[PDB]
């Protein structure tokens, strides 16, 4: 209101430091809201008061003030803050020590408060009023606040005063040679938050400037301003960088103390920047800086070069070898130590060279293992200093070194064992280098072997036992930790052991206890200890005494927590199924319930811990199980089992089949409860692999076993009648498979078939009535069941197997055909010539039974299969009828699969048959090498290698039918292994580009004389030639030639619609992988996509051909969009003119 | 005209028509179709033309396209499929031309669909939409994507084609292509994902898990291009989003290895980043992540700012805070980009655990006086730079500003006046740090602590230029004795008077006299447990150091040897216990650089003990320093809580003074406000405290508290 | 002698106007309480009244301060407004 502004400027004049104090304070509510009531005439005096009250007098009232200019600044006019900033400015320029730091401070909650045109014709009158005040008159508290301002207003604004630039460059400069020391650094950091600004010219003319500078002037601080010049730069400043780099050496060369200057130059010019010549500059020079110990201010000299060294190795990777070793081994080796500064970081240095030898000729382990020796005798020397800091950089690079090299230091451990001895002593300095020296010692014990271990083991024992008793945590922890890989070390539970350990035991097992039993620690030590004590138990609990009971009902005791329960049911884990079995009655009793009620947290890694517990004591101790506990787990697990988590139903289907050969009662509660759980669970989708295999092992035993009125007869009725009752395929398609699977487990589990089998053979026949999803079913259950338990005579195979093939739905032909492939394999003899005589036989059936014959070699024997094999082979050759393309496909697949198979001599007569076989024969042999093709890792790599790289290099120049088999086959090569074309590549190059370009004889200009229709007959080679050139991107690039490639992209930007837009995406992703590979071209990439966005459709076209076109153009418009991804570097071909119908494009896209 | 010249017409033209559809119609004109058009819709009978139009459109359907798709459905199904859809096309084309000269006049008269359209829905009626075809074809495609996403390769221009059909076979936009066919598609999509996402929870990590999910998420986005159409993202996106990383979101970032603390403790880099750009895509990820980030950071701070047990040094523990907060910044800078909820949660997590102990300003206190005085450490101004704005970092997320102020207004006392201890330039940078990094209710006391060391050398050389024109005596030959008072400077103890230097005790009072002369009104005295002098000691002539309790001990030794305990507390009018103190920086706990040996070594102080003085002189110049003072930085008990009260009865004589004002100026209470606005005036200096002022409030009402009071209830009181 | 001293580095604390032998207010001492105050005992609270220094140097007790402070702070042996530094001797 504007009597409450009346009120406050009353009571400032007044002068009562209260009510001054009360009336700004309101005075600044009242402005942050929303100035309530501040009109032309009252707004005259409060920015009066407002200065006078910043003038006057107590420095509460003067902040407050400081605030409310704040508000006022933000909600006042123009005219008010232009006059408020120059009376700022009139203040800090004129005498009056208070007024000088009050108003500087003001003015930076002034730039703070306004950002834009408002604030241009405000920051205009600052810059001026600060560049009179810049002037070369010997001011220097003024230049100071004037130049903290002026660098703040360069920050804070810096996307405006570029007109002021020039002006205040002319008064910038000339005041770098100022004889006091601080505005000269106040200038430096002015002139960096000046070249953030984005202003091209003036960055090149003032560096020219210092160039023409350089002329023998006795100044130091403009070195360091021309470095930090540099490092404000960024990534621009290559070509000066070059420039500078002879006169910064130069100037290095002369002797001084400021080469500390200069290598700070040197080493941030270069880690800012990623060149192919500069680092040997940079290096030559830190070297000999390095080298400059003599006899102080030598020591930054060496520090900077120091920082130097790291910042080199940790940027040019690919340099790696030689540098490593020429420089690495002597210089940081012999000077590993000085003070207390230069020789930490000269340890950082080599730790980042460390990190750079961990890829986690001389092979980076070779050098590593070369720089070994040295290390050790250097970081042992360095063992002997007293300093903390040296011992705990000793250690961290210690941590690094057996990180990047598992062997490391296998003959030094003698060597080094005597100072972790002595750095886990008296003396005091444990802060954090008692820390730094267990996780050292924890490190070396765990990654190499105890072998070397054993001696300086048993010597290396009380010292850790002094650190378990600790008063701290964090360095109980880490000896527990340290303790728990002694113990591992010791015992060798898995290799061959000779070393005594009793009195070891005795000692760390007291430790351990006293540990242990104290219930008011952190968490960490906590889980720390009690998973030692597991590992104690369970590696040294033979020659333990009785308190073996005691720390076990400790463990019970400790295991109902929060926190410790995850770290107790691992050492529950741990404990159990040990080679030194230990008696675990009272705990089974006490904690079967408590894991059975440890399962309901919807904790997924305490579900599987808990599970795995339960199942491993289930398996090893099998003794003190009752019925009351597993009663209680086997009514917790249904609640777990579910769809949600089929890891986790696989832990529990699996201790359900350990816990189904244990208890017998067990087994009839599985039956009803577990029993209802897992048919809801079967008919998922998602059961596979893993569940799958642990499921099909539950339904095997459970029905070995005696289960309540639970069999074979029962549960096959059970398992068919859900899917008879469904009819219509409620499901989706995956329920039939695991079904089939799991009645094929349950059958081979109990072999009194023939029942099932007949069964299924009625269902299969019964024609009346039955589902198709009932004869799914059944032929798919037969052929498992088949697979293994040769179905041999059974009544009638042969005729139910046919009957069910002529079905008039194709999923059920595919099931018979697979039913007939799994029959064939186990009864090969009796059932593969039946496949030959009715391959040969019927043209239908030669199809579907080469399906058969497919999943017959996939899924067959490996040992009773050649002459069998070679009969089918023979066939195959004799089967490569043209009838159907789909039975070319077959033949092709069960060829290849057949050369999966002793390649050796079948390869030779495959590509002879290439060579001197038919255009239909030459696509069978290529067809079948494509699929010879794998997706990981064979033992066939070299042999196919060679062989597929003479099918492709002699089947890519036929006939125009074979051709685009061949490069379809190339293409499928390409994207799995790069691994066996290599040199292939560049004989591909000719063959794929002599049909990447168009065929000017195959268009045929006919079937329309008139009417002009273009038939090309060649598009699909073309678009499987454009397939390959995009599997060529996608997997080689490195060494593939790059011209030739956008020279057939741009033919292909002159192609047919497809290959417009595979060329667009070709486009997109090379200008991504490669962008001045594409820079090259950008310009002439550019017309054809350019005339591509002009062409019009006449208006006699329909607009599903408009719709068409409009995808086109868009497709064309997010290539034009990929082309601009790169980091501007063209700026040049034409610049997007806008257009009343094109620039649609872009708003759309974007 | 008649009957017969119409259907002859008719009739030639559906032969014209055939001949088109049937890739032979090079001997052909189209003129004389043109003209076939214009006499039939002349007559006004376009409705037996469209009628005979369907039906032969319908019957080619089914006798060509219906056949020989069937017929080769397992041999290059999607290739036939297309191959029919180019021929109906380029039929379609020509057909479209006639058919739409007069579908002008069709359209702007009956109201109906093009001619193109009309083929266009027949065919999805008769082909895509078949009975038998439709499940053949989506079981062929959804086995092909599928096996493409196993890693095989599939013609991918195929599916391009043929959603680019589906899309012009719409008509209308995204109507039939989605509807049945995405269901299916969608659903073996989300089955696909779950089953390979629980497959890859099943390995042991997160690292790698990170990493190859978002190599399918890349995968999924290449298909969607090229192998698919233009669109098909949102529903994929987000049912990929939804049933890997929604999914995945409770348990891959708490797991015991390659977890997200696990992660945070070794100072992997990558991981964090490529875990923030694939969590900041789903919803709710984000939350979850700066939650463990919280439970992490209050994790460590309970490791280090526990209370049971007390041994860190003061520098290496700000140092060790300073470090863990840069890396937090520079780890917030790669990973998270600077992201808004990181910042705000490790704020509030570093305002929730530095105000756990009161001993937090203390510590970062000493530290910066231990980097403030002269660091042969990082000698170079940056780093000096960096640390101080860390160290003000550091300072900004702290609260009870009072104690660390006094303690820096201690350090000043201790540190400024030793001998020469301050770097003459940096002080001021300091201040002016410190004036814009908490309120500004001070700042003006440490300048004008800065006015005393002015007019102090101001003072110092016009008294040596008066005594030089003077020369009263040879008492005052090198004195440099600082004017100080008693206001802005901290307070001493109760001045323990000791011996004065006998000669030197001329110099002191001739300043004293001077300034007695100078302004007359000054009740001046000595500060004796304070400054520092040079003793000259005599083979050859060096100088010694003493601070402010070493000299007169140093004399009593020098006029007299042999002397003892009670030599040096009867005929000197000696302090008491700080004098014990005093003596053992010269003997006891003394390197081998001792200036005063006794016979009786032993660490207790006896009574009858004979003073000697041995060589022990390693330091061959004649500038030798006693270290004793200022060496421990535990800030010891007593001192600890006799500057607690200080600051207690500080903090509660400001909330008065503030109290006053905020009664006499604003109107007053309604029994709930006056604290919350007392408390808005002061939550910059400490913490609101609503406690005392309570209890207070109703101590002001006994002396100077007028106007109706903030209890009045029934009656202004 | 022996040994002889040559420098010093000492510091001389200086006051105003304050009187150490009676205040400047109340006229009873810089120390030993004030006139509103008079004895040690009867509910003093460890005798909750010290002296107050300001930026004018000038000491008072700050019960005297305080109850001078209704009408005139404007440091009656100066002409500053009495700001407020410390509390004690
Ligand atoms: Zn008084
Ligand atoms: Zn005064
Ligand atoms: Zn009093």
């Amino acid at each position: 209101a504007s009597y409450h502004i009346s009120n406050l400027l009353e009571k400032m004049t007044s002068s009562d430091k209260d009510f001054r104090f009360m009336a700004t304070n309101d005075l600044m509510t009242e402005l942050q809201k929303d100035s309530i009531k501040l009109d032309d005439d009252s707004e005259r005096k409060v920015v009066k008061m407002i200065l006078k009250l910043l003038e006057d007098k107590n420095g509460e009232v003067q902040n407050l003030a400081v605030k409310c200019l704040g508000p006022l600044v933000s909600k006042v006019k123009e005219y008010q803050v232009e006059t408020i900033v120059d009376t700022l400015c009139t203040n800090m320029l004129s005498d009056k020590e208070q007024l000088r730091d009050i108003s500087s401070i003001g003015l930076k909650t002034v730039i703070g408060e306004l950002p834009s045109a408002l604030a241009a014709n405000v920051c205009k009158k600052i810059t001026g009023r600060l560049t009179s005040a810049i002037a070369k008159q010997e001011d220097v508290s003024v230049q100071l606040e004037a130049l903290d301002i002026m660098a703040d207003m360069l920050s804070r604004q810096g996307g405006l005063l570029v007109n002021f630039h020039p002006s205040i460059l002319t008064c910038l400069l000339p005041q770098l040679t100022s004889p006091r020391l601080a505005v000269r650094k106040r200038t430096i950091i002015a002139l960096g938050h000046l070249v953030m600004s984005c202003f091209v010219d003036l960055i090149e003319h003032l560096l020219s400037e210092l160039s023409k500078n350089d002329s023998m002037s006795t100044t130091r601080t403009y070195i360091q301003c021309i470095a930090a010049i540099s490092r404000q730069a960024g990534h621009r400043i290559g070509e000066y960088l070059e420039k500078i780099i002879p006169l910064v050496v130069k100037f290095c060369n002369v002797d001084d103390d400021e080469l500390r200057e200069y290598c700070i130059q040197a080493f941030e010019s270069f880690v800012r920047r990623c060149p192919k010549e500069v680092y040997p500059h940079v290096s030559t020079i830190i070297n000999i800086c390095l080298k400059y110990l003599t006899y102080d201010m030598s020591w930054k000299v060496r520090r900077a070069a120091a920082k130097c060294l790291d910042a080199v190795v940790s940027t040019r990777h690919e340099m790696l070898p030689e540098f490593y070793k020429t420089v690495s081994p002597a210089l940081i080796s012999r000077f590993k130590e000085r003070e207390e500064n230069v020789k930490a970081d000269v340890f950082h240095a080599y730790l980042s060279l460390l990190k750079q030898t961990r890829p986690v000729g001389e092979t980076p382990l070779t050098m590593l293992q070369s720089q070994v020796p040295n290390i050790v005798k250097a970081l042992h020397k360095q063992m002997k200093e007293k300093s903390v800091k040296t011992r705990q950089c000793c250690f961290n690079m210690l941590t690094e070194l057996v990180n990047v090299l598992p062997g490391a230091l296998t003959q030094h451990i003698p060597v080094l064992v005597p100072g972790i001895i002595f750095s886990l002593n008296d003396k005091s300095s444990s802060s954090n280098l008692k820390i730094d020296a267990l996780s050292c010692l924890y490190v070396i014990l765990c990654n190499h072997s105890p072998q070397v271990f054993h001696p300086h083991v048993q010597a290396l024992v009380p010292p850790v036992v002094a650190c378990v008793g600790d008063p701290f945590y964090k360095i109980t922890s880490e000896a527990l930790l340290v303790t728990q890989q002694l113990v591992k070390v010791i015992r060798p539970l898995d290799q061959p052991s000779s070393f005594d350990a009793t009195p070891y035991i005795k000692d760390l097992f007291t430790c351990t206890i006293k540990r242990l039993k104290a219930a008011d620690i952190d968490q960490e030590v906590k889980e720390r200890a009690i998973s030692c004590m597991g590992q104690i138990i369970c590696n040294l609990g033979d020659n333990l005494g009785s308190d073996l009971p005691n720390t076990l009902q400790i463990f019970l005791e400790r295991l109902k927590n929060e926190i410790t329960r995850l770290t107790t049911v691992k050492a529950l884990t741990l404990i159990a199924g040990s080679p030194l079995k230990i008696d675990l009655r009272p705990v089974l009793g006490e904690g079967v319930p408590i894991l059975a009620s440890f399962l309901r947290k919807n904790q997924r890694a305490l579900k599987l811990g808990t599970l795995s517990a339960l199942d491993i004591l289930i398996k090893n101790y099998s003794d003190s199980l009752t019925a009351a506990m597993i009663d209680a787990v086997l009514d917790e697990l249904p609640p777990l089992i579910s769809e949600s988590d089929m890891h986790v139903s696989q832990m529990a289907i699996s201790f359900l089949t350990t816990l189904a050969k244990v208890y017998p009662s067990s087994l009839s509660k599985i039956s009803g409860s577990i029993l209802n759980e897992l048919i809801g669970l079967v008919r998922s989708p998602l059961l596979q692999g893993g569940a799958l295999s642990a499921m099909l092992d539950f339904f095997q035993a459970l029905v070995v076993t005696g289960t309540n009125n639970l069999g074979y007869m029962d549960l096959l009725r059970m398992l068919t009648g859900p899917v008879y009752s469904q009819s219509t395929a409620l499901t989706h398609k995956q329920s039939y498979y695991s079904i089939a699977k799991c009645v094929a487990a349950l059958t081979r589990a109990c072999p009194k078939e023939g029942p099932a089998v007949v069964g299924q053979f009625i269902q299969d026949v019964k024609n009346s009535r039955s589902t198709d999803s009932i004869r799914l079913l059944a032929l798919l259950s037969l052929g498992e069941v088949g697979h293994h338990i040769d179905l041999s005579g059974q009544l009638e195979l042969k005729s139910v197997i046919l009957e069910a093939f002529s079905s008039p739905s194709e999923e059920v032909k595919s099931a018979a055909s697979y039913a007939l492939g799994s029959i064939s394999v186990g009864n090969l003899p009796e059932y593969l010539p039946f496949v030959l005589q009715e391959i040969t036989s019927q043209p239908k059936r030669q199809y579907l039974l080469l399906h058969s014959l497919k999943e017959i070699i996939s899924s067959a024997s490996v040992v009773g299969l050649k002459p069998y094999v070679e009969n089918i082979w023979a066939l195959l050759l004799k089967h490569c009828e043209c009838a159907e393309e789909g039975t070319r496909n077959v033949v092709a697949e069960c060829l290849g699969k057949l050369t999966l198979i002793d390649p050796e001599t079948l390869l030779p007569r495959l590509k002879g048959y290439l060579i001197s076989g038919s255009s239909y024969a030459r696509s069978s042999v290529v067809t079948a090498v494509k699929f010879t093709i794998s997706d990981h890792p064979q033992p066939i790599d070299p042999l196919l290698k060679n062989c597929i790289g003479d099918f492709l290099k002699t089947l890519e120049d036929p006939d125009l039918n074979v051709r685009r088999v061949a490069l379809v086959t190339f293409n499928s090569a390409a994207h799995n292994k790069p691994s066996l074309i290599r040199d292939l590549l560049d004989t591909v190059l000719p063959h794929l580009y002599n049909e990447t370009k168009v065929r000017k004889e195959l268009i045929r200009e006919v079937e329309m004389g008139p009417f002009k229709h273009t038939v090309d007959d060649g598009l699909d080679i073309r678009k499987a030639a454009f397939e390959c050139m995009y599997t060529l991107l996608d997997s080689c690039l490195d060494r593939l030639d790059i011209f030739e490639f956008l020279n057939h992209v741009e033919d292909g930007l002159k192609d047919h619609y497809d290959i417009k837009m595979l060329t667009f995406l070709m486009l997109v992703r090379l200008s991504t992988l490669c962008p001045s590979a594409v820079l090259q071209r950008l310009d002439r990439l550019v017309e054809p996509l350019r005339a591509t966005c002009t062409t019009k459709v006449k208006a006699n076209s329909v607009k599903q051909e408009f719709e068409k076109q409009d995808e086109l153009k868009r497709s064309a418009m997010r290539a034009v969009a990929a082309l601009l991804t790169i980091p501007e570097a063209e700026k040049s071909p034409l610049m997007s003119e806008f257009q009343s119908q094109i620039s649609s494009n872009p708003e759309l896209a974007a | 005209m008649d009957e017969k010249y119409v259907n002859s017409i008719w009739d030639l033209l559906k032969n014209a028509i055939q001949e088109i559809q049937r890739k032979n119609n090079s001997g052909l004109s189209f003129e004389e179709l043109y003209r076939n058009a214009y006499t039939m819709v002349l007559h006004k009978h376009g409705e037996k033309l469209y009628t005979g139009l369907r039906e032969v459109v319908t019957e080619h359907l089914i006798n060509k396209v219906r056949e020989d798709v069937l017929n080769s459905l397992n041999n290059n199904f999607l290739q036939t499929l297309n191959q029919a859809w180019n021929d109906h096309q380029t039929a379609m084309v020509m057909i479209r031309d006639i058919l739409m000269y007069m579908d002008r006049v069709y359209v702007q008269q009956n109201n109906v669909e093009n001619v193109y359209n009309l083929g266009l829905i027949i065919f999805r009626d008769q082909v895509v939409r078949y009975g038998c075809i439709r499940d053949h074809l989506r079981q062929t495609l959804l086995d092909m994507i599928a096996r493409e996403r196993k890693g095989e390769v599939v013609d991918r221009g195929a599916i391009r084609n043929a959603c680019q059909m589906l899309m012009i076979l719409g008509l209308e936009g995204r109507s039939v292509y989605e509807e049945d066919f995405e269901a299916p598609f969608l659903e073996m999509s989300a089955e696909f994902f779950q089953m390979e996402s629980q497959k890859f929870l099943a390995e042991n990590s997160a690292s790698v898990y990170i990493k190859k999910v978002e190599a399918r998420i890349n995968e999924e986005i290449e298909r969607v291009m090229h192998c698919l159409d233009k669109s098909t993202e949102e529903p994929i996106v987000k049912v990929v989003e939804r049933e890997l990383i929604s999914k995945h979101m409770k348990t891959i970032v708490e797991m015991e290895n390659s977890g997200l603390v696990h992660m945070l403790k070794n100072g992997k880099t990558e991981d964090l980043g490529c875990m923030y750009k694939l969590f900041s895509r789903v919803p709710n990820g984000l939350k979850t992540m700066c939650e463990c980030m919280s439970s992490y950071l209050r994790e460590q701070g309970k490791a280090l700012v526990s209370e049971e047990g007390e041994g860190k040094n003061p520098v290496d523990y700000i140092q060790g805070l300073l470090d863990l907060k840069s890396r937090f910044d520079r780890f917030l800078l790669e990973s998270f980009n600077n992201d808004r909820l990181f910042k705000q949660t490790i704020a509030g997590d570093f305002e929730y655990f530095l105000n756990l102990n009161s001993r937090s300003p203390e510590y970062l206190s000493l530290f910066i006086d231990d980097k403030l005085k002269k660091g042969v450490k990082g000698l170079t101004e940056q780093e000096v730079e960096t640390i101080l704005d860390k160290a003000m970092v550091l300072f900004r997320f702290m609260q009870e500003k009072d104690v660390f102020e006094r303690y820096y207004k201690q350090h000043l006392a201790r540190r400024l006046l030793t001998n020469k201890s301050v770097s003459d330039d940096s002080e001021k940078n300091m201040i002016s740090k410190l004036k814009t990094e908490c309120g500004c209710q001070f700042t003006s006391k440490l300048e004008g602590m800065f006015r005393d060391m002015s007019i102090s050398n101001t003072t110092m050389d016009e008294f040596r230029q008066h005594l030089q024109a003077t020369g009263v005596s040879l008492g005052g030959v090198d004195l440099t004795v600082r004017v100080l008072t008693t206001g802005y400077w901290p307070t001493q103890s109760a001045t323990p008077k000791c011996n004065i230097p006998p000669a030197p005790r001329h110099a002191f009072e001739i300043f004293r006299r001077f300034y007695l002369a100078k302004h007359s009104g000054r009740q001046l005295t000595l500060q004796h447990h304070m400054g520092s002098a040079d003793l000259n000691a005599t083979t050859r002539k060096h100088i010694l150091q003493v601070s402010t309790f070493q000299m007169t001990i140093l004399m009593l030794f020098n006029n007299r040897e042999k002397y003892t305990f009670e030599e040096i507390q009867q005929e000197t009018d000696i302090p008491e216990r700080e004098l014990v103190r005093a003596l053992q920086s010269l003997a006891c706990g003394k390197p081998t650089q001792r200036v005063l040996t006794k016979e009786p070594k032993s660490k207790e102080i006896e009574n009858g003990h004979i003073f000697t003085v041995n060589d022990q002189f390693t330091s061959k110049l004649h500038r030798v320093k006693i270290q004793t003072v200022a060496a421990k930085q535990g800030e010891s008990d007593p001192e600890r809580k006799e500057t607690r009260q200080k600051v207690d009865d500080d903090r509660k004589h400001e909330i008065e003074a503030a109290i006053v004002r905020i009664m006499k100026s604003r109107k007053k209470m309604q029994h709930n406000v006056l604290v919350a606005e007392v408390t808005q005036q002061l939550k910059a200096r400490f913490l609101p405290s609503p406690v005392v002022i309570k209890k207070r409030i109703e101590g002001l009402i006994e002396r100077e508290y007028l106007a109706r009071t903030p209890e009045d209830r029934k009656v202004y009181t | 002698k022996r040994f002889e001293v040559k420098k010093w580095n000492a510091v001389a604390l200086w006051a105003w106007d304050i009187v150490v032998d009676n205040c400047a207010i109340c006229r009873n001492h810089i120390m030993d309480l004030c006139i509103e105050c008079q004895a040690n005992q009867a509910s003093a609270t460890s005798e909750e009244c010290t002296v107050a220094w300001g930026v004018c140097n000038h000491a008072f007790h700050f019960h005297c301060i305080s109850r001078w402070l209704k009408t005139r702070q404007v440091c009656p042996l100066d002409n500053r407004e009495w700001e407020f530094q410390k509390y004690g001797h």
